[PDB]
């Protein structure tokens, strides 16, 4: 009913190999050429990838800034407000980043701040500015 | 099976159904109601049984009816009809039996039989048994034909037929009871031993073998499922189909490796692009660090935009460092997934060489069993006679198979050294012209009502003809003779003074160096009491080796065997014989095979008798005059002894029906 398991034979493949006396060799050579042509091609990209691995030597540890683990505190000092306004100019509504900058403010009190002072600091104008970039 | 069904089976008949042969003789019954059929069958099977239970004494109608019980012996014509049909068609009282009713004083009809083969002898016994007057004409100086059995001293070895391919349904079973053949089972275990001399290990042996068998079922799939049976207006051979399959099997191996490396490169391309992305992050990060440095080096107290500048760059930097750590994690994965792949590659190859040569032996064994190159077997039909294979272990005749023709020969008018040159068959009877093989100026003429021809297919195929038919055989016949295949295979007999081989092993194989020579000496049998080794040449080899001196051939054997068992252990042989069947002019080959382009049909065409046209024109249609038997005439049991033996039984039946008429049909 079906070819024994792991034997492979199709109408197309049988027709394919039979067409000509040599079609057999032909077909099997292309597969042999096409193999070496990928084996070499792997050889390259190995070296090539190994080149760029030499360029990443050391890693980025020597560039890791010192960490600041200062606790949240929801009391807005005037400079914290100022840092914020500037963040908006630099980040748009990325309130996560902005809070990262301010350092001791979660991501909400930032949205809060956004909508509390949005009139007095023209945070709409500050956004329109960030936007045009 | 047991009892009466046992007999139906042991007589190659379905116990629960009437055969076409039976339908033809008992049309009343088979058109009749079920009940009578069951009676008829029982009566048949029962009678068979009785014969089978004791084939050393003629089974008489009396003895038969005697032993039937009612309801069945109520119809005593049916019993006779049946008993008589079985006797005719040699399903009972065939072979060598003690005749209860000494032979009819006076004989009816005259038949000349060509060839003292088994087919010939079995026919001739029957016809004689049926009262006819029979003479056999044989070219050789002995009976048996392709049952040849070398004998010198205690050495005894068959150069033709030596196996009894199973007793389940084999007429030779019966004959073995009537004649002492010393049947010894053959232990199928055959260890192979590469070109060099080194046993093949279990692991290979089985891997390869199973591939062989797999490859065959494959071919079948092409044939039946994909209809791969013609190619460029020529019929596909088993060989072609095997190559094609092997090809495709290789093609797949490659096709898989390809798509494996295609996965490697594609994963490298993932890794590459990530490395650029990572090396440029390296860059931005390195620099962005600087700016943070610089901004942070400005000292407090600072105004807020400068304070912002530090903090801004700090986060912007920690952010990027995070991104890099992540990608270094991703990198670690692609790097290790890259190591899984070049660690776990698909199959390098389909078959090494060392295997593909072992596989070549599994092919020689097939070429040996079919007496022919697989380039020549019909893809569609080479194995049509498969369903009819017997049951039981295969066996050998340990005192030599010639014991059988010789037994059969006993009591027959056989003329040896008589070579038929011409067969003339006319509306009014036939004459056969023969010569003395010894001095061929001497001529004989034999007149007879009928001729039964057991001439080998090789001999029939011969050009120019060894035997002339007058008139010529009709084209329908002569085409079947071309279309059919008549193969070849030879044996070399090595008689030694001591056993230097394993006595618990009957046969063992040698693996040839090349495909083109997987035939040569590829198998050795150790089957006889005396220290004899027998070596087969199969395949394309048998053909070529026929053109090589014996000494050389025997050399090549000792070589092979020295390589297997060591130079100190391989004496010279005391005695050697070497067959050359294709050369042998009374055989011109070894046995039939289903050529590509032929069908089992041709075998039937071979058995159809020939009916000469009328003497005077306008005179009415004659009787059939020229009849054919032999191993090539019997579709379901070709190329065997039993199958010849049966063909002989068949034609005797048919000839007697013709010339003595058949009372049992009413
Ligand atoms: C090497 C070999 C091994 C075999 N092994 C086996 C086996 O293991 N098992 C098995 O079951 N079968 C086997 N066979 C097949 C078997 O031997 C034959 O099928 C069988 O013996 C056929 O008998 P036959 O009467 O049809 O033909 P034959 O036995 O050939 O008889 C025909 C007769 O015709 C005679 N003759 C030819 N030309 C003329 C003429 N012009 N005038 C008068 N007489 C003529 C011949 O001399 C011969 O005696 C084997 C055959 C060979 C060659």
């Amino acid at each position: 009913c079906r070819p024994p398991k792991g034997m492979y034979l199709t109408q197309e493949d049988v027709v394919a190999v039979s067409c000509s006396p040599n079609a057999a060799n032909t077909i099997l050579r292309q597969l042999d050429m096409e193999l070496i042509s990928l084996k070499r091609q792997v050889q390259n990209a190995k070296q090539v990838n190994s080149a760029l691995k030499q360029k990443m030597e050391g890693g980025i540890e020597e560039f890791k800034p010192p960490e600041s683990n200062q606790k949240i505190n929801a009391r807005w000092t005037t400079e914290e407000q100022l840092l914020a306004v500037q963040g908006v100019r630099k980040y748009g509504k990325d309130f996560q980043a902005i809070a990262d900058v301010i350092g001791n403010k979660t991501v909400g009190q930032v949205k809060n701040f956004f909508v509390n002072y949005r009139r007095r600091f023209n945070l709409e104008e500050v956004l329109q500015e960030w936007e045009a970039e | 099976p047991s009892g009466v069904e046992g007999a139906a089976f042991q007589s190659r008949l379905p116990h629960d159904r009437m055969t076409s042969q039976e339908a033809a003789c008992f049309p009343d019954i088979i058109s009749g109601p079920q009940q009578t059929q069951k009676v008829f069958l029982f009566i048949r099977n029962r009678t068979l049984q009785l014969w089978l239970d004791n084939p050393k004494i003629q089974l008489t109608f009396e003895a038969t009816l005697q032993q039937l019980e009612a309801p069945y012996n109520s119809d005593t014509v049916l019993v006779h009809r049946v008993h008589s049909y079985l006797e005719r068609h040699g399903l009972i009282n065939f072979g060598i039996y003690k005749r209860i009713k000494p032979l009819p004083t006076k004989k009816t009809g005259k038949v000349i039989i060509i060839g003292s083969g088994v087919s010939g002898l079995a026919a001739a016994r029957q016809l004689q048994s049926f009262g006819m007057d029979v003479t056999l004409l044989e070219a050789r100086d002995r009976v048996g034909g392709r049952v040849a059995t070398f004998r010198k001293g205690n050495y005894v070895a068959d150069l033709g037929a030596m196996v009894v391919t199973g007793l389940g349904g084999n007429p030779m079973a019966v004959v073995s009871k009537q004649v002492n053949m010393e049947l010894a089972k053959i232990k199928q275990k055959c260890p192979l031993y590469e070109a060099n001399g080194q046993a093949v290990p279990k692991e290979k042996d089985e891997m390869v073998e199973q591939e062989f068998n797999r490859l065959l079922e494959a071919t079948s799939y092409l044939s039946h499922q994909l209809d791969f049976n013609v190619l460029n207006n020529k019929p596909v051979s088993l060989g072609q189909a095997l190559e094609v399959v092997i090809q495709l099997q290789e093609k797949h191996v490659k096709d898989e490796q390809i798509e494996h490396w295609k996965k490697i490169v594609k994963t490298q391309e993932e890794l590459k692009e990530l490395l650029n992305k990572m090396v440029n992050l390296k860059e931005k990060i390195k620099e962005l660090h600087q700016q943070y440095k610089e901004a942070s080096e400005v000292k407090p107290p600072r105004d807020i935009t400068a304070e912002f500048l530090v903090k801004s760059k700090h986060r912007d930097l920690t952010a990027l460092c995070k991104e890099y750590d992540e990608l270094a994690e991703t990198q670690g994965k692609l790097e290790e997934k890259l190591q899984e792949l070049e660690a776990n590659p698909p199959s390098d190859v389909y078959l090494s060489s060392r295997d593909r040569q072992i596989l070549d032996w599994h092919f020689a064994n097939l070429e040996f069993a079919n007496a022919t190159p697989l380039s020549t077997l019909s893809l569609k039909h080479w194995d049509q006679d498969d369903d009819f294979e017997f049951t039981g272990s295969h066996l050998t005749v340990r005192n030599g198979y010639s014991c059988v023709p010789v037994a059969l020969a006993e009591g027959l008018d056989i003329k040896l050294n008589t070579a038929v040159r011409q067969v003339r068959y006319t509306a009014s009877g036939c004459e056969v012209i023969a010569v003395n093989t010894r001095s061929t100026s001497q001529t004989f003429i034999y007149k007879c009502d009928a001729v039964l021809c057991t001439l080998p297919l090789g001999v029939l195929k011969q050009q120019p003809p060894a035997v002339q038919f007058v008139p010529p055989l009709p084209e329908w016949k002569t085409s079947a003779v071309q279309r059919m295949g008549f193969g070849n295979l030879n044996k070399v007999v090595l008689c030694f003074d001591r056993v230097f081989w394993d006595p618990s092993v009957n046969l063992f194989g040698h693996v040839g160096s090349t495909t083109a020579s997987r035939g040569e000496l590829f198998l050795f049998w150790n089957l006889y009491k005396a220290p004899i080794l027998l070596a087969l040449v199969a395949g394309e080899a048998a053909g070529i080796m026929e053109n090589i001196s014996d000494d050389v051939i025997v050399g090549r054997c000792l070589a092979i065997l020295k390589g297997i068992f060591g130079s100190s252990a391989v004496p010279q042989p005391k005695e050697t014989v070497v067959s050359r069947w294709r050369a042998d002019p009374w055989a011109r080959g070894s046995y039939s095979y289903v050529a590509a382009g032929s069908s089992g049909n041709d075998y039937d065409l071979m058995a159809q008798p020939i009916t000469p046209g009328p003497s005077i024109p306008g005179a009415p249609q004659p009787i059939p005059r020229l009849f054919f038997a032999g191993e090539h005439t019997i579709r379901n049991y070709p190329a065997t002894v039993h199958g010849a033996l049966l063909s002989g039984l068949r034609e005797a039946g048919r000839i007697a029906d013709q010339f003595l008429g058949a009372m049992y049909t009413l």
